């Protein structure tokens, strides 16, 4: 009997976290007090008086944006003691989220954690949302995962992250804390898929055809495909692949586990109601470059592996036609060690619609998660400003006095030296 | 929660924290008699920053007013919002420091320091979880100057932990009303450099100029002048009392723009400041904003940012406004003048988004920006304070009053040493 | 210089407002 | 920082400059230690090193730089390279005698960055150690008045001996102008008998 | 002034690695700071390993002097009052982050200092050995014939000077003895009595040396003036004869 767990870590995994638990009290049903006017077992536990508590645990090292989760219309949704807060944020530091600040909070999240993973019978993972670019985001979730790992070896820990962007980042030591993390979203975790603020605004402006988009739409859509993703276990279907399946027809090689996220049709309201959504039309925008999520173009890239999970009526063999168009297609370049790349999963339940937002009514969707080196183009990125800043030790006296040794920058960095080559020498050819 | 202490030493003190007290009472809807009548839930969740409670739902400001001479404090007790504070946090001399860094340091001050010493201690064992102290002083008076840093050493020795936020009047060229101000400003940098985490550096020029063409106002007299700086006070810890999309405190805000220890002097400034004749032309928009950030008149310090590299901006904006818009925003700024920012680090600008605009207004924003130009604002005092120490003038005062003469060479060195510090890293 | 040190002593003899010594143990020790 | 506990105590600063003055010093005046400079403070340095064992620096100084000033080696930066030494041997040996006499904190600081505190314990410090000594001397003063009697005698028996020796310079001749002695004599002898032989034989030859 | 030293050389900045590294191993000092060294820990430096490094480093050179807090004011001050030459090329917040591309000047700098010590070595003996010349030196100038009043002024004045040290030895060993609450001038009054008993002896030695001089040059003296009489009486003789010698050929010839 599955079930599934979520940890969010303060800043955006908490607001994901609160876009996720929307769609999912509406998919389920469930008015947004508790009370409900099965399918939810996976989320949503329930209790005597018919009240369904979610299996979420929500983490902040400052309370301003729980305390807007304890006072919204979620108020009631949330048990009070899986709303767990510090009493000052990390500031940006990564010592202060994995070393100062975090230890004397991470012994009540692993306490809380365990009490929920007590009533489950079948757990399946952890649905961890958190950031690689700031101080709580990055140094809590090491400590969390290292726990987490320790405690929890041998359950899968999905990862939800958000990449900061090549431009618009938002914080001038975030290369610094986004490196420091690498370490611990490499070996402590089993898929974890990067999101880009940058490519969410950009779909946004495109597909959506909004040019004002708040983090709220960007949340959503996330939710909407961490929903999709866990929908093999809410609802049958034609085909049904639970993570371990995942995991199996995903990641070829254990360092090789980032794969790359995409959802279709992302589309407004009268494109849905002019246009006349199709299978082939819907995966060949999967594979549309201006689609991902990560602001790299697949086309340098070859891809590893790749899994579509059809959400809605979708008949197998439309499946296969579209399929072996994309193969046809001399665009997308798989790699010669992986004849058949494509696993597919089929679910019977369409995409809900949340009232007041911006995604319209479609009888059907699909959500791309595909594993390719494109993804390295990103890394490299990064190891430009954090070198830039290494290269005269700019911040590094703000980590170094909070618990932190300076060797373990490099060291850190010294980890990317070898990413690098596991998506470039499985790159290269057999012979 | 994040209480902070606010201490202001001196008549300048004294009178932009009252206009601060003010106006962030009107924030609150808190009347002179203490009691809450806003009509806003928000406005309460986390009052307890500023405001301290007691029996009859009555809220007192954490502020401990000290002078060496009871005449501006007097002034205060008997204004429109002087009740608010606590009687017994008002402190005070008899004898003033007459225009003396000693006089406010080593011997008038030292008689009263414990008896501010003990009150914020009281004050900050009063709070729950203490995030640092505001001081609001001036450089170039006598107990201005001297006694702000005797408290900020006496704080540092004593809360090493916290974070040292202040804001500090730094004498001006041209506008002059004193004449010891390099000799006190001289002296008070070398405490400022090396016992606080950072210090916001204000002119009274910048400011009336700022008054002159922005706001193309007649006769600028003090209330204007601190009015805005109360305004940037309130723009910097917004983020600590209401929520937003991206929360940002002091040690993030230092954290994001201190690159090194003894680099934390910056330019502060406030948007949108229009006259009120043009004030009905023009629609705020998030572009206009940051375009009035940058502006070289818009700055709080006597200083053009043209004339060296930024290292570092912040940028805390009020409202309900599309992320996408600020950011894009800052790359914009950023990338069209590349030679502004320094190379070596890349996304010079912090942003933080508040989600309650300000009391009458629908759109506001405040920067902070760290830059290397703001070397120039020393080497003036430098001059003038070597153009008098060469020929030993007013020496004899200071002297006799109980400082040694190497003193005056150190601090005089050590501004060197900063100046070149910053302009080390422009080139 | 010549002065010697013995021939000094010898003249200068042949406290200045002192006393010949002392040893007191601190009590900060 | 270093620091230890001493056995001799502290000590104000007037009776110590007067004393400093009437035993042996004389820049030890009260405004010069009431302003703690480095010039003074390391010329005072120089006196004391000179006063309680008497050898100056600059030999010292010169002795233990020969080696390194002169022409090992051509590179230019040995001006500092000595200068360096110089300070730091003048360290070395102030905390010789420094440690002698009971401090264990005295350092480089205290010569060239000096400050009210330390530097009159130093001074008090120097008064215990010059009053013991001068009770020493007054307790061995026979030593140094037998030493004195000795010299006396010594300069006595050199003077004899000049005299001694200019008398026995004092003779002198045609034959023997470096000194008579045996060898001059012998040869005027031997030349006198040849020329008396020749003047016989010509008076023999005349008779 | 520019900087010389090409510390932005290759295989310069890998030789003074190397030596660096031999000397700072040669005195224990892994174990005596309990801190590892390596040739990569030296190539990519860090904040406490080069404070550590310097402390020891300059510990060497006023081991009196201790650190405290403000590390870096510390070090600038240090590096100011050792007269050092080229800091108007250095500055507190290079010095604040050792590790950046301005480290590929600092280490350099640290070599400077092994090298003072180097040079402090030859001069510290040598201050002991020059008194070890006044122990022996000064007594072969006691034991050495005066031909010369200068001779002998030098002799009796290195008499004074020994004389004075052993007393102000014999006065330094008693302060130490009373400086631990104690009263105890046996072995200072016994030293100083094997002094004075060494100073008589040598006294004593050159006083009958200095009379067998003067007899010897008193008896010389004599015999001078008896040869010079005899001299001067054989001397008229030969002229004498001479002279008629040459007349009685001037006469016959
Ligand atoms: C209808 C309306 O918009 O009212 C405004 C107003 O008309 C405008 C034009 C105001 C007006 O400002 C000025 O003309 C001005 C005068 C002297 C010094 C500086 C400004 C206003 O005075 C400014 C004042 O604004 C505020 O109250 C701010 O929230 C400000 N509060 C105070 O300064 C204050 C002081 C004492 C008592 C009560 C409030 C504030 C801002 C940030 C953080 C804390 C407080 C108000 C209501 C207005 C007028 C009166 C015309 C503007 O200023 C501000 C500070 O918002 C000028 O450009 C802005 C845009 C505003 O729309
Ligand atoms: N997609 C998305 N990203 C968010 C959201 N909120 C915050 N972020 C990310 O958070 C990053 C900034 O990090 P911070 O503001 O320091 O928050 P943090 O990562 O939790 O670190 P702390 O402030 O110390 O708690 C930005 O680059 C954003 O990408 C959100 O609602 N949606
Ligand atoms: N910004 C601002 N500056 C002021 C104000 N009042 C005085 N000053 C300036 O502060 C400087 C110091 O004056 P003063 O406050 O008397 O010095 P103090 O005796 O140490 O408090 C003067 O040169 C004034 O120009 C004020 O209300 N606002
Ligand atoms: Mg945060």
């Amino acid at each position: 009997m599955r079930e599934c767990i979520s940890i969010h870590v303060g800043q955006a995994g908490v607001q994901i976290g609160n876009a996720c638990w929307e769609l999912y009290c509406l998919e389920h049903g469930i008015q947004p007090d508790g009370q409900m006017p099965d399918s939810f077992n996976t989320f949503f536990s329930e209790t005597g008086a018919g009240k369904h508590v979610p299996r979420a645990v929500f983490v902040d090292l400052e309370p301003t944006v729980i305390d807007e989760v304890r006072t919204g219309t979620y108020r009631q949704l949330f048990h009070p003691e899986q709303l767990i807060t510090g009493k000052e944020d990390a500031a940006n530091n990564y010592a202060r989220g994995h070393y100062t600040i975090g230890k004397e909070i991470i012994d009540l999240v692993l306490d809380r954690i365990r009490k929920l993973a007590d009533q489950c019978t079948g757990l399946q993972g952890f649905s961890v949302f958190h950031s690689f670019g700031g101080g709580t985001g990055s140094g809590f979730t090491s400590l969390l995962m290292e726990r987490l790992s320790v405690d929890y070896g041998k359950k899968s820990k999905l990862e939800f992250s958000i990449y900061p962007a090549p431009q618009v980042s938002t914080a001038v030591v975030e290369p610094y804390n986004s490196i420091l993390t690498t370490h611990t979203t490499l070996e402590h975790s089993d898929c974890a898929f990067m999101v880009d603020n940058e490519a969410i605004y950009d779909i946004c402006r495109r597909n959506l055809d909004i040019e004002r988009p708040t983090y709220t739409n960007l949340n959503r859509l996330i939710g909407q495909i961490v929903s999709s993703i866990t929908a093999s276990l809410r609802f049958d279907g034609a085909l049904n692949v639970d993570l371990t399946e995942f995991q199996t027809n995903l990641v070829p090689y254990p360092r090789a586990h980032f794969p790359l996220a995409t959802y279709a049709p992302v589309i407004s309201a009268e494109k849905a109601y002019h246009e006349q959504l199709s299978v082939a039309e819907i995966t060949n925008a999967c594979f549309e470059p201006a689609n991902q999520m990560v602001k790299c173009d697949p086309r340098h890239g070859k891809y590893m592996a790749c899994c579509l999970l059809y959400r809605g009526d979708v008949v197998p063999k439309d499946v296969n036609a579209a399929i072996a168009t994309i193969k046809t297609k001399r665009t997308i370049q798989f790699v010669d060690w992986c004849p058949t790349g494509f696993k597919v999963g089929i679910n019977y339940e369409p995409p809900t619609v949340v009232p007041g937002g911006d995604l319209a009514k479609v009888q059907r969707a699909v959500c791309m998660l595909s594993n390719t080196t494109a993804i390295a183009e990103a890394w490299a990125r990064l190891d430009h400003k954090f070198d830039l800043m290494y290269a005269k030790r700019a911040f590094v006296h703000w980590y170094v006095g909070e618990g932190m040794e300076e060797g373990e920058f490099s060291e850190a960095r010294e980890d990317m030296a070898a990413l690098e080559k596991d998506y470039e020498e499985v790159g290269v050819d057999s012979v | 929660m994040r209480e902070i202490v606010h201490i202001q030493a001196g008549q300048c003190g004294n009178q932009i924290g009252a206009k601060f007290w003010e106006v962030i009472s009107d924030e609150h809807g808190i009347d002179p008699t203490g009691s809450y009548h806003g009509d806003s839930d928000l406005q309460l969740e986390r009052i307890n920053v500023y405001y301290n409670e007691a029996a009859g739902n009555k809220y007192v400001p954490r502020a401990i007013l000290v002078d060496l001479e009871p005449g501006t404090m007097d002034s205060v007790r008997s204004g429109p919002f002087g009740q608010i504070f606590r009687p017994d946090n008002f402190v005070f001399g008899q004898s003033g420091a007459g225009n003396n860094w000693a006089k406010g340091h080593y011997t008038e001050g030292a008689e009263l320091v414990d008896s501010v010493l003990d009150v914020v201690r009281k004050e900050s064992e009063s709070c729950d979880c203490l995030q640092g102290f505001q001081l609001t002083h001036s450089l170039g008076g006598g107990t201005g100057s001297g006694m702000g840093t005797l408290l900020i050493s006496k704080i540092r020795e004593e809360y090493p932990d916290r974070i040292m936020n202040t804001f500090s009047v730094v004498p001006s060229p041209k506008v002059s009303d004193t004449v010891v101000e390099p000799y006190n400003a001289t002296l008070s940098v070398h405490q400022l450099v090396e016992n606080t985490d950072e210090t916001y550096c204000i002119d009274n020029e910048a400011l009336y100029d700022i008054c002159f063409r922005t706001l193309k106002l007649t006769t600028p007299t003090y209330g204007d002048l601190n009015h805005l700086v109360s305004a940037t006070m309130s723009g910097v810890t917004t983020c600590l009392r209401f929520p937003g999309q991206l929360n940002a405190d002091l040690r993030k805000l230092a954290v994001n723009m201190v690159p090194f220890p003894r680099l934390h002097f910056f330019m502060p400034g406030f948007a949108p400041l229009t006259s009120r004749g043009s004030q009905q032309y023009r629609a705020l928009t998030v572009p206009e904003l940051t375009q009035q950030m940058f502006d070289a008149k818009n700055m709080m310090a006597a200083c053009d940012p043209r004339h060296g590299r930024y290292l570092t901006v912040a940028a805390v904006f009020r409202g309900r406004m599309s992320m996408k818009e600020v950011d894009e925003q800052m790359l914009n700024v950023q990338n069209k003048n590349s030679s502004y920012f320094v190379e070596w680090i890349p996304n010079n600008v912090k942003t933080a988004v508040c989600d309650i605009p300000p009391r009458g207004l629908k759109m506001s924003a405040t920067f902070i920006g760290n830059s290397t130009a703001i070397q120039e604002l020393f080497k003036r005092i430098s001059e003038q304070f070597t153009a008098m120490f060469r020929r030993k003038a007013f020496l004899h005062w200071y002297t006799g009053e109980g400082m040694d003469e190497m003193e005056f060479t150190e601090a005089e060195s050590n501004m060197n040493d900063l100046v070149s510090e910053y302009q080390q890293y422009q080139d | 210089r010549r002065k010697s040190i013995l021939h000094t002593i010898r003249n200068s003899i042949a406290i200045s407002l002192g006393s010949g010594a002392a040893r007191v143990v601190n009590g900060p020790v | 920082m270093s620091r230890n506990q001493d056995v001799f105590p502290i000590l104000d600063l007037q009776e110590l400059v007067i004393c400093l003055q009437s035993c042996d010093f004389a820049l030890a005046t009260q405004e010069n230690i009431s302003r703690p400079t480095s010039d003074y403070m390391v010329t005072l340095y120089k006196q004391i090193i000179e006063n309680f064992m008497g050898i100056s620096v600059e030999s010292l100084l010169n002795s233990s730089n020969q080696e390194t000033g002169d022409g090992h080696l051509q590179e230019e930066n040995e001006n500092i390279y000595l200068d360096t030494l110089n300070v730091l041997v003048l360290n070395k040996i102030c905390f010789k005698f420094f440690e002698n006499i009971g401090v264990q904190d005295f350092n480089m600081t205290d010569l060239y960055k000096p400050e009210a505190q330390r530097t009159q314990r130093l001074l008090s410090a120097v008064v215990n150690y010059a009053r013991f000594r001068e009770e020493r001397m007054f307790d061995c003063n026979s030593f140094i008045l037998q030493m004195e009697s000795l010299l006396g005698q010594l300069r006595s028996k050199f003077d004899d001996y000049n005299l001694i020796q200019q008398q026995l310079k004092q003779y002198e001749d045609v034959d023997g102008d470096n000194i008579p002695d045996e060898q001059e004599l012998q040869k005027l002898e031997e030349q006198n008998k040849e020329l008396e032989i020749q003047l016989k034989k010509l008076t023999k030859i005349q008779e | 002034n520019r900087d010389p030293r090409p510390l932005r050389d290759k295989n310069f900045q890998s030789a003074i690695q190397e030596e660096i590294y031999d000397y700072l191993k040669k005195n224990k000092f892994d174990i005596e700071t309990n801190h590892p060294i390596s040739i990569k820990f030296l190539k990519q430096p860090t904040q406490k390993g080069f404070i550590i490094i310097f402390k020891w480093l300059y510990l060497r050179l006023d081991p009196g002097y201790g650190f405290t807090k403000s590390i870096e004011n510390e070090i600038y001050q240090i590096l100011k009052n050792l007269r050092y030459p080229f800091l108007e090329s250095i500055n507190k917040s290079q010095i604040s982050a050792v590790g950046g591309s301005n480290w590929h000047k600092f280490l350099g700098m640290l070599h400077w200092m092994v090298r003072t010590n180097i040079k402090l070595d030859m001069c510290l003996n040598k201050v002991d050995r020059s008194l070890i010349n006044q122990n022996t030196q000064e007594i072969t100038i006691l034991s050495q014939p005066l031909k010369t009043l200068d001779e002998q002024d030098q002799r009796q004045e290195r008499y004074e000077l020994m004389v004075e040290k052993l007393l102000i030895d014999y006065f330094t060993e008693s302060y130490k003895s009373f400086l631990k609450l104690e009263d105890n001038y046996e072995p200072s009054m016994q030293e100083l009595k094997l002094g004075f008993e060494k100073f008589v002896h040598i006294i004593n030695t050159d006083i009958a040396n200095l009379q067998t001089q003067n007899d010897n040059l008193y008896e010389k003296y004599q015999e001078v003036m008896k040869i010079s009489q005899k001299i001067k009486t054989t001397r008229e003789k030969w002229k004498a004869l001479k002279s008629d010698s040459n007349k009685y050929e001037n006469y016959v010839n």
